[PDB]
RNA sequence: CCGAUAACGAACGAGACUCUGGCAUGCUAACUAGUUACGCGACCCCCGAGCGGUCGGCGUCCCCCAACUUCUUAGAGGGACAAGUGGCGUUCAGCCACCCGAGAUUGAGCAAUAACAGGUCUGUGAUGCCCUUAGAUGUCCGGGGCUGCACGCGCGCUACACUGACUGGCUCAGCGUGUGCCUACCCUACGCCGGCAGGCGCGGGUAACCCGUUGAACCCCAUUCGUGAUGGGGAUCGGGGAUUGCAAUUAUUCCCCAUGAACGAGGAAUUCCCAGUAAGUGCGGGUCAUAAGCUUGCGUUGAUUAAGUCCCUGCCCUUUGUACACACCGCC
């Protein structure tokens, strides 16, 4: 009914994990027509736990310098790189996004301050928000090295490095460093 | 801020003058402190007497 | 956080209180609207912020007796303590358990044999003191 | 032979941990036994009531 | 602040205060701001609409020849107080969450005692002392210099590109300034010439009246480019044309045509920042005969992360040690 852009339903995406579904906010209480809302969610702490993760990724997918305001340039190039999942795979763009989230997500990560073992002291499991947090960052990370000095564009980049993190394959740079980040935290134990 | 030009240099005087409240104004400020808060005296108006009706 | 009261808000709302009980209410606004012909407030703020503090003070004085003097609060003490003498006195007791020791010095001061003292049966063992140091 | 990932839920915030706070510690339960609840330290922003993970089931407990 | 209490009663600072931003279809007011309605018009549909649609076209404070303040302006007022609910709390001071609300922490200004051999005598007809005072260290005039370059450092601007460059089209601001006591030097509409920088006539504005509905940039929409030191970058350098001035060389600035150098994200180190914020992006003021890579403001687009800690760098309070008191950059 709110179909986003246009199309791609949202009440047919289900997450298969329900560490993150208080955190993803595809359901139809947050499915909006456009990932463009001044709604103020960094204003309380856990704000963003409700913002839509399309939102999300459009606000974590401008940076770098020339790109700080850019935010219509961002959304046109989500909704070409969803027009491009969905030729590539068949389902749905959102679903892939989810997945994407949900394979990127890092179980567990490690800190601490004194005399490092490997990297940390510590190995600590992390919060399902810093999972959704740093999901969105490596997969917006790995999509602009992807498309930084090559013909192919950012949206084909975006398109499958959320492609390659959805299955998971080794392929995309999102897991590769939640399988770094998971390695390290398995040595610091 | 004044200069007194003494015969070793310049000596600064300042004077600072803290003006008495006046609602009259012609020696201070008319408006009262910020923080300065004065009540009025309330009276008694005890009544404690029975319940009359006067005519007038 | 940061909104704690001061003693120019905290000192005018007692006195207010203590002056006006009658006129004050539970309502911020009546309150608010009471401040400017019982007190002259320099400052909106300011006088809203006393008649906030006038509302948590009587909300506290009608749940206790804070202690902003108040005529109705002192007279119920005053009723509360200089009355409430029981008609049969606390100190009129038909029997008093007394010591055998205490018999001696009553006998020594004369006083003894009385009807109304019952001679106690004194206890044995001497078992007073705490246990010294600590176990 | 390796052990399998388990969830648990948060059920209280101990407080923050760490020395630069990066690290807030909670008393979490666990999904397969509800009686049985345990003390970790987690990174990122917690609030009670939220499931994890937990790829190693006991690490350590230490009352702040 | 509540509380204890050999203290009682005070004073400054903080707060309070002023400005600022957010709500007021509540009040007052508007031909130097408008809106609605109506009337002339201009164009499309005319199949037939017709109280159809567009007009920043003309009018209705031209005085009888419409009303009104929503929008704009600026005054008086209101409004928010931890006020209401739940929990925590010695059930106090208060804290957390929530409802209703424009707002439940908007940014600044002011800012104590005591100090520093901190900076300015190159701001002053503020100034002690010293120096000079007719071959002047006064003052004026001409020229040069303050730019000068094996090198090191600081604040910045431009970039390293395709989340882009070019070409065209579409489309949106707010601060704020504007003709001078000396003092000459203002902001500019429109028309014409020139390819551009500019030039030539006609005006308007001492200003909510004119520039100006400030048609800003970024952004948006299409084109070409195609991973190359390439249509990225525009330093260096040659020739030519204007503008300011009394004067442009050591190029004032601007314009045009050529040259495309390093630069492919930057070691060790290090700065700033919590919401309309950082950052991208332009526009005003100051400097200004000529002019901004500076600075002070303004608007446009608008996030990632965090609601914690004393780990590093520091600050406050209490206890404690001291061989320090120029006070650990001490002393020895
Ligand atoms: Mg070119």
């Amino acid at each position: 009914d709110i179909k986003l852009f246009g199309k791609w339903s949202t009440d047919d995406v289900q997450i298969n994990d329900i560490s993150l579904q208080d955190y993803i906010a595809v359901k139809e209480k947050y499915a909006k027509y456009l990932p463009h809302s001044a709604g103020r969610y960094a204003a309380k702490r856990f704000r963003k736990a409700q913002c839509p993760i399309v939102e999300r990724l459009t606000n974590s997918m401008m940076m770098h310098g020339r790109n700080n305001g850019k935010k219509l340039m961002t959304v046109r190039i989500v909704k070409h790189a969803f027009e491009i999942i969905h030729l590539l795979t068949g389902e749905n763009p959102l679903q892939v996004l989810v997945n994407a989230i949900i394979n990127s997500g890092p179980r567990e990560d490690s800190t601490r301050i004194g005399r490092a073992g490997t990297v940390r002291r510590q190995a600590v499991d992390v919060s399902p928000l810093r999972r959704v947090n740093q999901a969105i960052w490596l997969l917006c990370t790995g999509a602009r090295e992807a498309a930084f000095r090559n013909i192919k564009t950012i949206a084909e980049c975006l398109a499958d490095e959320l492609i390659n993190a959805a299955k998971g394959s080794s392929n995309s740079y999102a897991i590769k460093k939640k399988d770094e980040l998971e390695r390290v935290a398995k040595s610091n134990r | 801020v004044r200069h007194v030009l003494l015969r070793q240099g310049v000596l600064g005087i300042k004077v600072k003058i803290m003006l008495p409240w006046d609602p009259t104004g012609k020696i201070g400020p008319k408006k009262p402190l910020p923080d300065h808060v004065s009540i009025v005296e309330p009276k008694d108006e005890i009544l404690p007497t029975t319940p009359i009706s006067e005519q007038k | 956080m940061g909104r704690v009261r001061t003693k120019t808000v905290k000192k005018a709302a007692r006195v207010i209180i203590e002056k006006y009980y009658t006129r004050l209410g539970n309502d911020f606004h009546t309150n608010k609207r009471v401040c400017e012909e019982i007190a002259i407030i320099p400052s909106k703020k300011l006088r809203n912020k006393i008649a906030g503090y006038v509302t948590h003070l009587m909300k506290r004085i009608q749940r206790g007796p804070v202690r902003g003097i108040s005529i109705k609060l002192q007279e119920e003490e005053r009723e509360r303590r200089d009355n409430y003498v029981p008609e049969v006195s606390a100190l009129d007791q038909e029997i008093i358990e007394v010591d055998p020791d205490t018999k001696e010095m009553l006998k020594l001061l004369d006083f003894g044999s009385l009807s109304n003292l019952q001679v106690t049966q004194p206890t044995v063992g001497m078992n007073f003191k705490t246990p010294r140091g600590p176990v | 032979r390796v052990q399998p990932i388990k969830l648990a839920r948060v059920t209280k915030v101990l407080g923050r941990t760490g020395s630069q706070g990066q690290c807030t510690q909670v008393r979490v339960e666990f999904m397969d036994d509800t009686s049985r609840s345990i003390i970790r330290n987690v990174k990122g922003p917690v609030r009670e009531g939220d499931v994890l993970t937990l790829l190693e089931s006991e690490r350590e407990a230490r009352r702040l």
